[PDB]
């Protein structure tokens, strides 16, 4: 399903 | 990068975030991780934002491809698929390599080992989506020995409401279900993951307290999804 | 991309786009247009789409970083935002090149010549976007210059409701009104395009009726921000 | 304002 979206920080 | 500064890197790194520039932004994370000194938490956030961008849009790409090659079955989409898949492997193996030199190794606090290891695991369960056959094995066994290694260090040195922890689980939970054959055991890590946070939360500021329950929510829609 | 085959070229800039790789996309366009054959209609309507997407993104981020940049006024921000500048400027540089090398030459009908004429004013407004100066002079009229002999063309060979002939007085009002400080100029011909466009739609099918009236629709959203 | 987006085709 969904991993955890990390694409901002 | 070696003539830049390494803050200049880190100060750079922080603008590509800002200008949606991520192959910049995991250039200039890549030249600050070697100059060889420890990064903090911000910097490490940096670094896996950098790539995890950069390697999510090469896997969209592909999943792409490889669906329009899989409804073919020319060799142009099947060039074109492999073309991607290596750029992607090419991505994967740049960032094992820094957590293998030296990353890893240096990393002494919890919160620097579980959350290298967890990157660790989910560049391997990356190269896992694309591999076949018994290199499929190898490279399954090496995402899951790293996620098991995060595991256990989390769950003695850290609280169960944990960001990284519960990221970790989060991810190793997929793992489980998308690449391992193990819907049971997704399944179940999902759930004692949310009920021992849920049960930790009392313990939280307003702020830790928002940050846990927004990843908690994520282990909840793959729960619903899966059951 | 001199070891390929223009047609595999062709194939893989679609499913670049399908996969929203536009480097890709822009980089098999180039080497289909370098195998030194004309056109078609799809082929260009790839070439601009792969093109447009690669520098709008450099575009966007250009505009992030000088906005940083003029709010800070280290060298860090300059230096930063003078890379992607370059960077803008090549791709800009290498679009112009290949309509100098060599398809406006060999573009005789109407819909190839009012095609790339439009591409090279565009090309140039971007080019222009980031310079300063005596140099912003030239290049500003190198892309006026452009522009108006598609413009010139377009009215002398194609109807009113013409997509290209609309999208061309579209972009060259926003030339007008962005680049040449020229307001009320944007604003006549985007009203006098539009009025003209209306009075021939009478003479469409269901299908051009659909593509003139959605370009129309964007004159009128200009008007209305402008007016 | 709006230039033509011709980003998809
Ligand atoms: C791998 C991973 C775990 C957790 C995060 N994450 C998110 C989504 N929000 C966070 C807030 C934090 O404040 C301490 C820490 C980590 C957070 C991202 C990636
Ligand atoms: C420069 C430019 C002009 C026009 C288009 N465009 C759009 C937005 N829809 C179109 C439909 C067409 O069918 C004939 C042709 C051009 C169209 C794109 C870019
Ligand atoms: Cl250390
Ligand atoms: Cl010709």
């Amino acid at each position: 399903a969904g991993s955890i979206p990390g694409r901002r920080s | 990068m070696g003539s830049m500064e390494r803050a200049s890197l880190i100060q750079k790194a922080k603008l590509a975030e800002q200008a949606e520039r991520y192959e910049d932004m995991a250039a200039f994370m890549k030249g600050a991780v070697e100059k060889g000194e420890e990064l903090s938490c911000e910097e490490r956030n940096l670094l896996s934002v950098a790539y995890k961008n950069v390697v999510g849009g090469q896997r969209a790409a592909w999943r792409v491809l490889s669906s329009i090659e899989q409804k073919s079955n020319g060799p142009e989409v099947r060039e074109y698929r492999e073309k991607v898949e290596t750029e992607l492997q090419g991505v994967c193996d740049t960032v094992l390599g820094l957590l293998d030199s030296h990353l890893i190794k240096e990393a002494g606090d919890a919160e620097s080992r579980v959350f290298y290891l967890k990157m660790k695991g989910d560049y391997y369960r990356y190269l896992a989506e694309v591999a076949t056959g018994d290199d499929k094995k190898r490279i399954i066994d090496s995402a899951r020995s790293a996620y098991q290694e995060a595991m256990d260090i989390s769950k003695k040195e850290m609280p169960p409401t944990n960001p990284i922890r519960l990221g970790l689980a989060l991810n190793f939970s997929v793992f489980h279900y998308e690449i391992a054959n193990s819907p049971e055991e997704a399944i179940s890590l999902a759930k004692t993951t949310f009920d021992e946070a849920m049960a930790d939360l009392h313990t939280l500021s307003e702020d830790s307290y928002k940050d846990s329950t927004l990843i908690m929510q994520l282990l909840r829609d793959n729960l619903t999804l899966w059951t």
